[PDB]
This record gives structure tokens, C-alpha cells and sequence, in this order.
């Protein structure tokens, strides 16, 4: 790749600062590179890993809803035909998303997850497999539609197991899990109640725990308590 | 959209 | 190029499509791709054009300062020496910035200039060709740089010279070509007197234009007039 | 920075 040439140190320096510059492909080939060097990454480079892809692909993923709305539209009755454009370009976007899918999903197979043996960072790859497995299905109209929504299921159920076995209720990492497998359900596995459920107790075993906290780690559990009770809102 | 991170 | 293939009219609606997407990469490159087709643009579809590079090269420009920022205060006294790469990193933004500009000055020069014969293609062609100029000004440290600035004025004076003999002080057009040459001389050529009075000039001989105007045309006449207003402000 | 169009 066209980072190979570049040290380790000095991909994760320029990472950093495509994030001040708002620069998240850069980031994210940046951070590709630096997972690519095939050692290990620390707390704070998992971080910025996980902001450039999600950063990424959220731009992806607003444009291709944009798209899909204008295409269903063109298919109501009434509407006039306007030629294959509008599904030619849904395509294009929607081919380029998979595309930083599968690689996102390839470095965390090539080797992250087989390297992380802490619970912290198996978590958080795992957490990422479901994640973008979860994008790969929400575009997925096919034969293998189950099967990607499967892997979605499965990435993120080995997480939370481990999880629940080795992090605190009120850990950053098992919240925001949660919080994404929950919204999993909802979205993906037309499982609201499943989804409402894994919400509401994820927040009430994590209010339990508070009590053990410093202020600062209060602040960092509390915001993504407020997320899970936000979705609660939405869905009850 | 529900709330993600 | 990469758009050869596909009908102008595609390139058109896509770059439409683009645009509701907030795609501007993709809008510029399809736009790119209409131009390339050799026939002479609409005021919808020059509206386009510029539209999409305007938002690609802000993106870089904003990115840019951001990172110049960074550079600037790593070599103030007693900054800790961090190595080559926010030089780096500002070059690769700096190059891929001047590559959009070379682009649209190309697009220009091959062939749009040369076949618009109307007031309102010529004075908005050659306004761009005056703000692409002025972006490479911005990033330029070498043996050229007084030879863009020049390029950046001369543009804009031939459109300023037609702009005033073949349109009304009121044309948006026009208003928009005299902001531009405004903040040029301002941020540029160090002439914040010269910005100053042309700007309240501009401001003063649209305000005795309105009453020639329909509401609708007042409504996108006053809107220009207000940023120079802005500037104005700004400056005083 | 001031405004351009
Ligand atoms: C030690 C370790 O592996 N740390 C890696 C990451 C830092 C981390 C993500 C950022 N964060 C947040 O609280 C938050 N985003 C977020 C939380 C949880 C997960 Cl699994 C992903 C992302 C910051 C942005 O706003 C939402 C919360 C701290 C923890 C995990
Ligand atoms: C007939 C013709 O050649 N029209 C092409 C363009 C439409 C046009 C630009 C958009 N616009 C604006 O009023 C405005 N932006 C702008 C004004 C003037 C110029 Cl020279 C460039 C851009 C829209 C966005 O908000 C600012 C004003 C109408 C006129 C020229
Ligand atoms: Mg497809
Ligand atoms: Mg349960
Ligand atoms: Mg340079
Ligand atoms: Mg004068």
C-alpha cells in the first residue's frame, strides 16, 4: 500500500492531524496504514481508527439514504420516467460504501481480533465488526442479505459476552456496544423489543454502578447513558 | 436516525 | 477521462443528484465531464460548475489554514521540534488543492472562455478564472507568485471592464464579481483601500438599481449587496 | 475570513 513507506509514528502523527483539519479519508488511509504495520494498537489509536471509518462512512451512508429516497420516489405511481441515473448513482455510492466495509472488515480480520487478547480492545474490534457488517446490511438486497445480518449478530454477540464477563456496567466500551446492538435490533433485525429491552437495562445496571466512579469517569459513562435513554425516547 | 457510536 | 462514456445529459442530472447528496467531489467530477463534451454551457449548468469546485477547493482551503496554523506555531520559539510531517501533510493538501485549480483553470482555457461571447458567460468565466487564481495566491511562496497574483487581477479586471459596460449594477453576476475583486485586493494584493472603495461603490450604484427590479430580482440583488455590506463592516 | 461567492 501507498503508506508502506511511511513510519508507523508518523502515520498516526498525520492522522491526527486530518482530524483537527476535518480530513477523515486522509485520516482514515492514515490509520489503514498504521494498522497495516501489523503491530498492536494502543487505546488512543483504536480511537482513531474507529473516528476516521465511522466518519467515513457516515458521509456514505447520509448520501446513499439521500439517493434511495429520490429512487423509491421515482418508482411511485405517477412519477415520471427519468432514466437509469438515479439507480446508476445509489449504485455508485453504494458500491464505494461496501467497499470501505470490507475494508474496514478486512483489517479487523487481518489481524486485529486475532491479536487482541484484552478485553478492552477485543470488545472494541468486535464491536467494529458488527458495525460495519451492520452498514453492509442495511444496503444488502440479495442472497446473502441473512447471512451479512447474521455476522452483524454475531460479531456483536461475542462482545457483549465477553463484555458482561470482564468490564464494569458502566465501562465506555461495553456502553456503547450496547448501545449500537441495541439499535441493531431496531433497525436491522426488526426486533424492537429486543432492542428496547437490551436499551433499558444496559442503562439501569449502568445507573447501579456509577456510585464507583471518579468525576471524570461519571461524565464519560453518563454521556453515552443519556444516548441509550435518547433512543429509549424515540422507540417508546 | 437512532443514536450510535 | 473517466466520464467519456456518458451522456451529457447523465453527467447533468447526476451532478443534481450530487449536489442534494452534498457529493461535491462527485458533483465537479460529473460537471468536469459535461464540460469536456465541447458544447458551450447553460447559466443552469455554469451555475453547477462552479458550484461544485467552489465547495471541493473551500473544503482544501479550510484544511489547509487549519494545517498552515499548525506549521506556523511549531516553528515560534520553544515549540519542541516534531519532525517533517506538518510540512508534509500541509504540502499533500497544498498539491491536491493546486491539482483542483489547475483543473478548473483548465477547464477554462479548454474551452469555456474562448466561446463565450455573452456578457454573463464571459464576466462569470472569467470570475472564476480570477478566484482560482486567487487560491493558488493564497498558498503560493515561490518565484511565481507575482505572476499569479497578476493572473488572478487581470481576469478579474477584464471581467470588471464588461461587467460594467454590458450589465446592470444591479446583475448578480456582476455584484458577485466586484465582492470577489473586492477580498482580492484586501486579502491579496494588499490593497485594503482599493477593497474598500470598491466594494461601497458596488454597494452605492446597485442601491440606485433597485427600482428598476421585480421582487424576485430584488430579493437576489440585495442578498449579494449584503455580503459587500458585511465586508464593508468587516473592514472599517 | 470575508465573504466571496
Ligand atoms: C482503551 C481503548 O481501547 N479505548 C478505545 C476507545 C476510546 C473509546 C471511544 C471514545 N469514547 C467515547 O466515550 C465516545 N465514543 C465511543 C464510545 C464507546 C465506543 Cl465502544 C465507541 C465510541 C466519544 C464520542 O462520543 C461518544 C462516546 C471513549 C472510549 C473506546
Ligand atoms: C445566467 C448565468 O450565467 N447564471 C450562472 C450563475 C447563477 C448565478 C450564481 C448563483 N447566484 C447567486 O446569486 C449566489 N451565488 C453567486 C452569485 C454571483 C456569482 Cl458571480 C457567483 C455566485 C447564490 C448563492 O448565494 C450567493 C449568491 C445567482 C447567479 C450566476
Ligand atoms: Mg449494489
Ligand atoms: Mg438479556
Ligand atoms: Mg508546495
Ligand atoms: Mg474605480
Amino acid at each position: 500500500g501507498a503508506m508502506g513507506s511511511m513510519e508507523r509514528a508518523s502515520l498516526i502523527q498525520k492522522a491526527k492531524l486530518a482530524e483537527q483539519a476535518e480530513r477523515y479519508e486522509d485520516m482514515a488511509a492514515f490509520m489503514k496504514g498504521a494498522v497495516e504495520k501489523g503491530e498492536e494498537l494502543s487505546c488512543e489509536e483504536r480511537n482513531l481508527l474507529s473516528v476516521a471509518y465511522k466518519n467515513v462512512v457516515g458521509g456514505q451512508r447520509a448520501a446513499w439514504r439521500v439517493l434511495s429516497s429520490i429512487e423509491q420516489k421515482s418508482n411511485e405511481e405517477g412519477s415520471e420516467e427519468k432514466g437509469p441515473e438515479v439507480r446508476e448513482y445509489r449504485e455508485k455510492v453504494e458500491t464505494e460504501l461496501q467497499g470501505v466495509c470490507d475494508t474496514v472488515l478486512g483489517l479487523l480480520d487481518s489481524h486485529l481480533i486475532k491479536e487482541a487478547g484484552d478485553a478492552e480492545s477485543r470488545v472494541f474490534y468486535l464491536k467494529m465488526k458488527g458495525d460495519y457488517y451492520r452498514y453492509l446490511a442495511e444496503v444488502a438486497t440479495g442472497d446473502d442479505k441473512k447471512r451479512i445480518i447474521d455476522s452483524a449478530r454475531s460479531a456483536y454477540q461475542e462482545a457483549m459476552d465477553i463484555s458482561k464477563k470482564e468490564m464494569p456496567p458502566t465501562n465506555p466500551i461495553r456502553l456503547g456496544l450496547a448501545l449500537n446492538f441495541s439499535v441493531f435490533h431496531y433497525e436491522i433485525a426488526n426486533s424492537p423489543e429486543e432492542a428496547i429491552s437490551l436499551a433499558k437495562t444496559t442503562f439501569d445496571e449502568a445507573m447501579a454502578d456509577l456510585h464507583t466512579l471518579s468525576e471524570d469517569s461519571y461524565k464519560d459513562s453518563t454521556l453515552i447513558m443519556q444516548l441509550l435513554r435518547d433512543n429509549l425516547t424515540l422507540w417508546t | 436516525f437512532p443514536a450510535t457510536v
